[PDB]
């Protein structure tokens, strides 16, 4: 067993980016309502959407907000070489509505630490740039 | 293509564990994980690595690169968020 479907509204800080296509094509989480957390080989643009408290990209009209980039900041220490400071942050021109199935993920402190062994939890569609 | 959204557990492998599967280009500001037997993992690129801290799920990780099997030979690598907190809270209160 690799992983399971998820429960919807279980992961509210769980985004999807997309393309004004509106194809999924990297993951995020929210760390407030203006901002979002991403990748940086992820290469993300203001023409980039994020579409919050989604569950099934199928159908399901599930009320999913489709928020607007305003600005972008990729890390400076990343390379396409090194590969490494992988971390971009998301301003978003629109915020978002937190609800039931819409919050922030708590962020840690410099001095915070997950010994090696401690179960987590990770999630999304499957969808890897690299 | 799965429609819909999927979940995984998988424990952090230590840094030695980690280099030996991947090597040098393994530093400080990576997290790698993976379940003895997986050969999937789940999680987009960008994507949230949640633990719990006294109650709450704290973002450990970002989905980095190597993230395609996810086992105790192959664990995933991750940005090590703790590691990268001086630089989010600069920009968080700069712009
Ligand atoms: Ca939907």
């Amino acid at each position: 067993v690799n992983g399971e479907d998820a429960i919807p509204g279980s992961w509210p800080w769980q985004v999807s980016l997309q393309d004004k296509t509106g194809f999924h094509f990297c993951g995020g989480s929210l760390i407030s309502e203006d901002w979002v957390v991403t990748a940086a080989h992820c290469g993300v643009k203001t023409s980039d959407v994020v579409v919050a408290g989604e569950f099934d990209q199928g159908s399901d009209e599930e009320n999913i907000q489709v928020l607007k980039i305003a600005q972008v900041f990729k890390n400076p220490k990343f390379n396409m070489f090194t590969v490494r400071n992988d971390i971009t942050l998301l301003k978003l021109a629109t915020p978002a509505q937190f609800s039931e199935t819409v919050s922030a993920v708590s962020l840690p402190n410099v001095d915070d630490d997950f010994p090696p062994g401690t179960v987590c939890a990770t999630t999304g569609w499957g969808k890897t740039k690299y | 293509t799965p429609e819909k959204l999927q979940q995984a557990a998988l424990p952090i492998v230590s840094e030695a564990d980690c280099k030996k599967s991947w090597g040098s280009k393994i530093t400080d500001v990576m997290t790698c994980a993976g379940a003895s037997g997986v050969d999937s993992c789940m999680g987009d690129s960008g994507g949230p690595l949640v633990c719990q801290k006294d109650g709450v799920w704290t973002l450990a990780g970002i989905v980095s690169w190597g993230s395609g099997v996810c086992s105790t030979s192959t664990p995933a690598v991750y940005s090590r968020v703790t590691a990268l907190m001086p630089w989010v809270q600069q920009i968080l209160e700069a712009n």
